[PDB]
RNA sequence: GGGAGAAGGUACGCUGUUGAUGGUGAUAGGUCUCCUUGAGCUUUCGACAGUCGCAGAUACCAGGCUGCUGCAACUG
RNA sequence: AAACUGAAGAGUUUGAUCAUGGCUCAGAUUGAACGCU
RNA sequence: GCAAGCGUUAAUCGGAAUUACUGGGCGUAAAGGGAGCGUAGGUGGCUCGAUAAGUCAGAUGUGAAAUCCCCGGGCUUAACCUGGGAACUGCAUCUGAUACUGUUGAGCUAGAGUAUGUGAGAGGAAGGUAGAAUUCCAGGUGUAGCGGUGAAAUGCGUAGAGAUCUGGAGGAAUACCGAUGGCGAAGGCAGCCUUCUGGCAUAAUACUGACACUGAGGCUCGAAAGCGUGGGUAGCAAACAGGAUUAGAUACCCUGGUAGUCCACGCCGUAAACGAUGUCUACUAGUCGUUGGGUCCGGACUUAGUGACGCAGCUAACGCAAUAAGUA
RNA sequence: GUUCACCACGGUGUGGUUGAUGACUGGGGUGAAGUCGUAACAAGGUAGCCGUAGGGGAACCUGCGGCUGGAUC
């Protein structure tokens, strides 16, 4: 990069998007339980981890 | 082509340095007499003179230092390039080496020292870092 | 081609001084017969796409002799694309 | 190339004033002749103002249109 | 007189290594929320 | 370890030099555009002047207060409040300086070009032609195999093959030379001859006088395969058919075999299009080859390429190393 | 008051852009000691890979050109 390439391109930084989309920047949100289940982790692990599929009040489930 | 004189001049006199030449010729000009003169009262190098050749042509030859068989140019690096220009106002002439090395300026009454050019409360152009 | 004889026709007869021959006008005057007598080979020749690299050579190089002129002195390159009829 | 007049809209009568304009060319000025001005007649586009009716392409005359799909390229 | 004082890395790819390179962590901050108090 | 708080979650910057301006990279880790020409642009030789726009300095006006920082003052301390400074990296207008950049006038020859003489070359385009060899066809001799494979078999052959000799048709490629040899921007380009034509290398003189480098978009060219139209069709051969092998064998091996490969004119626009290394410029130990010139006395030197080594330097290492991946 | 001019609402038609959905279908990923093979890594048992074309249950095979990021020579 050289001085003029610099100037007629800039360096630009992506901007990565949250991991938690479903709260929508907030610290905790509201859901209704719509399925409450067990289910199987990873390779490694092995147990029946306690999971609920939850529609919160984002629109989300 | 060599659009760079004085980063041609620097390089020359740092391979040269690099590969223990007793001297350095290049075709001359008054920037470059001037700087080589500014490199001989600070030091760095023992002599530069101007031979002027037939066909209005001259060439500047400097004597290079040697110290313990090291170079003393241990560093000789350009700030202010072709591509990129740096001014400097007095109170913003980078050091080298902490006040060891020199910034050679070129202000309004020549090509001068950082030092020189802070007392004389002075900025311009930084053209190159020798230490 | 060219021929010694004709190039020092053009030569003498775009002169700037005494047997100069490296002005822009005497430059862009070789060019400009050169470049109109290979018309007749690659009209000839269409298929001849190395020499026709050449070609565009000197007419890029006629080219820089022209705006080389038109930038020293205006008067001289109008009245010598006025001759040279471009 | 088309599709395409796709689809779908607006204006349209009469009266007055008014702008532009094509043709023909009497009368003059410089011989089945030429050039300039151009009377009378005539053509084609506008603008403005008014006016009547339910309605102005007022009668006769004079495409309905569109979407999906099968077939055959098409005119014949 | 002064406004001129400031810069730390670690884990994780391999049998091991150096490099590259992502991921992760130790910090500071908030108009905060939640949990325990 | 924190403490009237302590953790978790969310969010921002940091660490992250992990978009690198400060402050990174691109031979092999991700990364040089297939190559060129060139537009906007970026950048740009020497000398003497002018100007003072950039630049630098000074002055003035302004850059609100609060906040941040410094010196203090008042709350019991602190938070907080508060006086004066500093700062607000800025902008504007005058004045000065002229080293550098810009704009200009004149000059110069060293970068870049021109004219003239020699030289090498598979550089390109269009025609013609030669000699081997294959295939096919027609004959003479001749008789029982040929061919193929690791073996075979398919296949060819008593309707006479193969082998051998003599004629004919045709197409494609050009053994030897032949060479980290040559030429070309890359892709590429080999019989021989003519025509048309590009670049390059070289010695000296004369000439122009910075005319330069690079280059987004753009345009041109661009292996092979492939596509369109029209010809051609010997060999080779995708597909395809049969024979083997195999557990199977849509393969590898065998026997055939069509598109294609060839030509003309156009499309396509891609390759491990590679040196996995953009172009241009300068400088930096050396040794030995080779190609094309040149100059001296079989060598010596100097040039432009093309190779092998090898310091310093560089590199994560491998390695590169004047044809850099070194120093710019 | 009337009338004309300007104009908000609202209406008509015909397009564009974009969110959610949609029978069915294409590829991508994850998940177990599944089925078929064995394409690559050694010369991986036919050197591999790149472009392209044809073919094939599937990895792939074959042709043409290219590369070495190919061992044995």
């Amino acid at each position: 990069a050289t001085t003029n390439q610099l100037i007629r391109k800039g360096r630009k930084t992506i901007k990565e998007k949250s991991k938690v989309p479903a709260l929508q920047a907030c610290p905790q949100r509201r859901g209704v339980c719509t399925r409450v289940y067990t289910t199987t982790p990873k390779k490694p692990n092995s147990a029946m981890r306690k999971v609920c599929r939850v529609r919160l009040t984002s629109g989300y489930e | 082509s060599m659009q760079d004189t004085v980063g041609d001049m620097l390089t020359r006199i740092r391979n040269a340095q690099m590969a223990n030449k007793v001297s350095v010729a290049m075709p001359s000009s008054k920037l470059r007499k001037s700087i080589a003169d500014l490199l001989v009262s600070e030091g760095y190098v023992a002599s530069a003179v101007v031979n002027a050749e037939e066909n209005n042509k001259a060439t500047l030859s400097i004597e290079l230092k040697y110290f313990e068989g090291k170079a003393v140019i241990e560093t000789i690096q350009r700030f202010s390039r072709p591509g990129l220009r740096q001014h400097r106002g007095k109170d913003a002439i980078p050091t080298v080496k902490q006040g060891m090395g020199v910034a050679i300026v070129s202000t309004s009454q020549g090509i001068m020292s950082d030092r020189a050019a802070r007392a004389a409360g002075i900025g311009g152009e930084v053209v190159a870092f020798v230490a | 081609m060219l021929t010694n004889s004709d190039r020092e026709q053009i030569i003498a007869q775009y002169q700037r001084g005494e047997n100069d021959t490296g002005s822009p006008e005497v430059q862009v005057a070789l060019l400009s017969a050169r470049i109109n007598d290979l018309q007749n080979h690659f009209k000839a020749h269409k298929a001849d796409h190395h020499s026709r690299r050449g070609l565009i050579r000197m007419v890029n190089t006629r080219r820089k002799l022209l705006d080389y002129l038109k930038g020293k002195d205006l008067g001289r390159y109008t009245t010598l694309i006025s001759q040279l009829g471009l």
